[PDB]
């Protein structure tokens, strides 16, 4: 496949890096949503395959890496270590998704369990009625297919690896030396059988030579891990390599016997082995009784029977206690229905007592496991991977998941993205099934994920994930990302995968808003002048500045967008930031009122239009009044300031000097007609703009229809603030512009013009401010 | 090979690296500068540690040498080279105590006027950095002081002058209007009467343009502290708190001739400033007559 190809490929690319595991591991999730993407949520079996086939192929790259990392180097000990753990992680995906599958067929089949019935043929009736009848020992069988296949794929080619592990000369040493005995002048001193037999020794006590017996003990690994995964056709193959005929006759012992040609001419159906197996059986039983044997046979023989002293020397994993169980427990239930379908209660074998009544249920497993007075099974008990397979067969929702308390108080560091990714899909596979966890802990092992997903960046990544969870977090957390993306282009990138894998991202901006609403806030004074002895830029300043930019980015939040942009307007000016209330206003396009004016009107409906989008217009309109005659004033300030020249009034001089005045008192004419006609425009202007904002609805200012205190109380009273701290010093403005135009006439009846309590315009003035105007109107 | 062993070590204790780099010294660019060079400019950079290396002052007087100085020479050149390469990944406090060991006071007082004018530009807090950069500029203005020490003239006199500002900003922070004050008309900025404002333009082209901007600020603390005299002038009666009518009448009179005064150069500056600081300085005028 090219994944092998890929796998070896990317491996060189990769080892030059000392931490490739995570850079896999996020190449990992891309091919998660894809399949999300070809494939259902009712697939998630083929989901599982497709999990561990790809998952295989990265074990197989971190192989890859770790073989050709060169001797002396343990900085890949920890790359080891990590496939180490991947390769736990996937026989936890074997063990659930296979246990699961079974549950499902279950719960599909609940209602026929278990038979009854009298012998009327062929005892494979027995045996296959057995297989069907019973749930706990069809798990049994499931979990033990999962370990022995796990044996089956360690094992691989042991066949053509044998190729060079042979010898076909039984007891060749003992041949030749017996032989030269024979042969020679002299002979030994040694004594020897006389006996090819396979117990000639035992039973005569004589010696064997130690090659014979150590290329004996040699082929026993061989044929016992062979046998421990029960590898059978290299079992056959192995005996007629090396001639012990006898041992593979003697391996067939247990296999039981049948015929079904009753059909047909003579023709073979089964002639498998001698019928004489239970008691065959019960005497290998008694030969345990017996002892004296070596490992394997007394292991091989030792399982067998089932026969629980004898058979702890050999087994002391973790996976080797627990199949013990399985092996144990599946077959003193399989003989115990064997002689209960086959019609016989009298004496035709012997076992002890305490065997024949011993108990059998899927507690006794774990119980077992757990009771172990073995410090490697101990050990492997607490390890992670086992703690959470044996939990993928007990059910122990409540164990597990204070469990993952545990965990997660421990932390994230022990829960590394790969970890909180597969207790993601833990739970993933759980919800599929209908099966749910606990909430809490659910969302905090997600938090966790997604912080590393984060640190890992991709926006192509992120919003399924988020999807996930409570509102308020899932906002939360896509506005902490999207503020990062701040390049228009993986902006929009962002927002289409935001809008493809849900979480919109326009109350995401919104939320920012106010959030950073909630955090900080400008000055607010009606008096005169905002009190500082220095003032500058704040970050709270540059934050409420730059939240804007995800509102301002789409479009469609033109409405909201205004009015918050007015409201933080509004904090510019009453904290003394003008020029961050012009530089935001050069910033927002001068039309947007008109925009979202003729938006509201495109979709043919005005109706639902309320106060609200009319509102936020006034405000547009009405800072950019109140700005426009700021600046207005300030031009004609400074233009009166700037006189064209004075008049010449040097006194007797020369005739090219002459010139020179008559030169310059042409140029004072152009300057100063230019000049005055751009001050008496300006002058114009302004006072024309002073009374729009000084007669501005009944003579308001910031005036609007909503200011209601249920919608925001602070509102009115920024709003009323607002008016009683701008008109003072504009119509005293307005007095001294028209005092200086010796509009004395327009300045005694604008002074006596001064309370329009219509729209909030006759308060805002104050006693000593009165007393002022007083002067103000006696200069006049 | 070279730089691979160098980063075998890089954080060793300093003249070790330098045999290092010494080696290097037959070795540069003829595409521009060289490997020594550069090297060692970026390794001092990691290092920050310079007493040994190029030596130091005893306080501000000879430096004495360092371990460079022993197998190389001309190592002022260095000195101005490497905190070049600094002020140009702006590390100016750096930069500017190695200039200080070149005896090269230009740069030096330049970058300590950038550095003080938007720290001068706040409030005067204690524990500020603020006060740490106007910690290491009044070192810098004593040591220059102490030692004769003298730049271009305009750059000195500003710099003084600046220095009497935040002298000045201090007494405001604290509150003593009346210590702010008479700084304010020793420093003879003050236009009393209308006379005054030519003056203060005079006093403008001397400028220059970061001053300029600042110049907006010191307007703005001062029309504060004129409207908070005229105002509590005002609240002073003849029958609270003393301070009869009349000298109080003839005070303000004073003082509004000021703030007119004020506002005329206000406008008749030559180059533009803020809007909002032009409409703040009319309408605390038009409070204060």
């Amino acid at each position: 496949s090219p994944s092998f190809t890929e796998d070896i490929t990317l491996s060189a690319v990769m080892l030059q890096e000392e931490d490739p595991g995570e850079a896999a591991t996020m190449s990992m999730y891309p091919d998660f949503l894809k399949s999300f993407l070809e494939h259902p949520s009712s697939a998630v079996f083929e989901l599982i395959e497709q999990y561990e086939a790809t998952c295989n192929t990265q074990i197989t790259l971190l192989k890859k890496i770790v073989k050709r990392v060169t001797p002396g180097q343990q900085k890949f000990s920890k790359t080891a270590s990590i496939l180490w753990l991947l390769q736990q992680e996937m026989v936890t995906w074997r063990l659930i998704a296979a246990l699961y599958r079974d549950r499902i067929q279950s719960a599909l089949e609940e209602e026929n369990m278990f038979e009854i019935a009298a012998p009327n043929a062929s005892e494979k009736t027995i045996v296959d009625k057995l297989f069907q009848r019973d749930t706990l020992v069809r798990q049994s069988q499931l979990v033990v297919d999962w370990l022995e296949s796990i044996a089956k794929d360690e094992v691989g080619d042991f066949s053509d690896n044998i190729e060079y592990y042979a010898k076909s000369v039984y007891w060749e040493n003992t041949l030749h030396t017996l032989k030269q005995r024979s042969m020679l002048s002299l002979g030994s001193s040694r004594p020897l059988v006389s006996e090819l037999d396979p117990d000639a020794p035992i039973r005569q006590k004589l010696p064997l030579d130690d090659l014979d017996r150590e290329d004996d003990i040699r082929l026993l690994k061989y044929l016992f891990t062979l046998i421990r995964a029960g590898m059978t056709d290299e079992a056959q193959r192995l005996c007629k390599r090396c001639g012990q005929a006898w041992r593979a006759a003697t391996l067939e012992g247990w296999k039981l016997y049948h015929d079904a040609n009753i059909n047909g001419g003579t023709e073979l159906q089964a002639v498998e082995g001698n019928p004489y197996r239970c008691v065959w059986k019960t005497c290998c039983w008694r030969m345990a009784e017996d002892e004296q044997f070596n490992k394997y046979e007394r292991a091989i023989y030792a399982t067998l029977s089932g026969n629980l002293k004898q058979l702890l020397p050999v087994c002391e994993s973790w996976e080797d206690t627990v199949w013990a169980h399985f092996k144990v427990m599946v077959d003193s239930l399989v003989e115990q229905e064997i002689r209960a379908s086959i019609i016989s209660f009298n004496e035709a074998n012997e076992l002890p007592r305490e065997y024949l009544e011993a108990n059998w249920t899927l507690d006794s497993v774990f119980e077992e496991l757990q009771a172990t007075d073995k410090k490697r099974v101990l050990e492997e008990n607490r390890e992670h991977y086992h703690i959470i397979q044996k939990f993928v067969i007990l059910a122990d929702v409540d164990g597990l998941m204070d469990e993952f308390s545990e965990w997660l108080s421990n932390g994230k560091n022990l829960l590394l993205g790969h970890l909180l990714r597969f207790m993601t899909h833990l739970l993933l596979f759980f919800r599929t099934l209908g099966l749910q966890a606990k909430e809490e802990v659910s969302v905090e092992v997600l938090k966790t994920y997604i912080q590393r997903l984060i640190n890992e960046k991709q926006i192509e990544l992120i919003a399924f994930y988020v999807s996930h969870l409570p509102q308020e977090l899932a906002i939360s957390q896509y506005a902490v990302f999207l503020e990062n993306i701040t390049d228009p282009d993986q902006r929009q990138r962002c927002l289409e995968l935001a809008k493809e894998a849900g979480l919109d991202v326009a109350s995401i901006t919104k939320t920012v808003v106010e959030n950073t609403r909630k955090k900080d806030a400008g000055e607010f004074a009606h008096h005169d002048f905002a009190p500082a002895l220095d003032s500058g830029t704040s970050e709270e300043d540059r934050a409420k500045i730059d939240v804007i930019d995800w509102l301002v980015f789409d479009p469609a939040q033109r409405a909201e967008a205004l009015k918050q942009s007015n409201a933080i307007m509004r904090k510019f000016l009453a904290s003394k930031k003008h020029e961050a209330a012009k530089e935001v206003f050069a910033k927002i396009p001068q039309d947007s009122i008109a925009e979202i004016y003729s938006q509201w009107e495109e979709q043919a409906m005005d109706s639902a239009l309320p106060a609200e989008d009319d509102n936020a217009i006034r405000e547009h309109l009405c800072i950019r009044a109140y700005l426009e005659s700021h600046e207005a004033f300030n031009e004609w300030f400074k233009h009166i300031n700037s006189p064209p020249q004075k008049p010449t009034l040097v006194g007797q001089a020369s005739f090219t000097e002459k010139v020179a005045h008559e030169h310059k008192e042409k140029k004072y004419e152009m300057d100063f007609g230019i000049w005055k006609g751009h001050l008496d425009a300006l002058t114009s202007d302004v006072k024309e703009k002073i009374y729009n904002v000084l007669l501005f609805v009944d003579g308001g200012w910031m005036v609007d229809v909503r200011e209601d205190t249920e919608e925001d109380p602070e509102r009115s009273h920024q709003m009323v603030l607002l008016r009683r701290l701008c008109l003072p010093m504009m119509c005293f403005l307005l007095h001294t512009v028209l005092h200086n135009t010796k509009q004395y006439k327009d300045c005694l009846r604008l002074a006596d013009i001064v309370s329009s309590e219509n729209q909030k315009l006759y308060t805002v003035f104050s006693k000593t401010e009165m007393r002022n105007l007083l002067q103000k109107l006696r200069e006049s | 090979l070279l730089m691979l062993y160098t980063r075998k070590f890089e954080p060793t204790d300093p003249r070790e690296a330098l045999q290092y780099f010494y080696f290097l010294r037959n070795e540069k660019d003829n595409q521009g500068e060289s490997m020594f060079l550069r090297c060692v400019s970026e390794l001092v950079i990691e290092s920050r540690e310079f007493d040994m290396l190029l030596g130091k002052l005893e306080k501000d007087g000879s430096r004495k040498p360092g371990a460079i100085d022993k197998f190389t020479r001309d190592t002022k050149t260095i000195i101005n080279k490497v905190a070049s390469v600094a002020e140009n990944k702006g590390l100016f406090e750096e930069a500017a105590k190695l200039y200080d060991l070149a005896k090269n006071p230009d740069k030096v007082l330049e970058l300590t006027n950038k550095l003080l004018s938007p720290v001068v530009s706040q409030i005067s807090a204690p524990q500020s950095n603020r006060e740490r950069l106007k910690n290491m500029a009044l070192a810098i203005a004593e040591r220059y002081k102490s030692q004769g020490v003298s730049a271009e003239k305009s750059i000195n006199s500003t710099f003084y002058l600046l220095l009497d500002l935040i002298t000045f900003f201090d007494e405001y922070h604290a509150g003593h209007i009346d210590l702010s004050f008479d700084v304010i008309e020793r420093l003879k900025l003050v236009p009393l009467s209308q006379d005054s404002v030519e003056e203060r333009v005079a006093a403008f082209r001397n400028f220059s343009d970061e001053i300029r901007h600042n110049l907006s600020e010191i307007l703005l603390a001062t029309m504060n502290i004129l409207f908070t005299q005229y105002k509590r002038l005002k609240g002073s009666g003849p029958t609270t708190l003393g301070r009869p009518q009349r000298v109080q009448e003839d005070k303000d009179s004073v003082l509004r001739s000021q703030a007119r005064a004020l506002i005329t150069f206000a406008g008749m500056i030559p180059y533009r400033m803020s809007g909002d600081t032009n409409a703040r300085l009319v309408q605390m005028e038009v409070l204060m007559n």
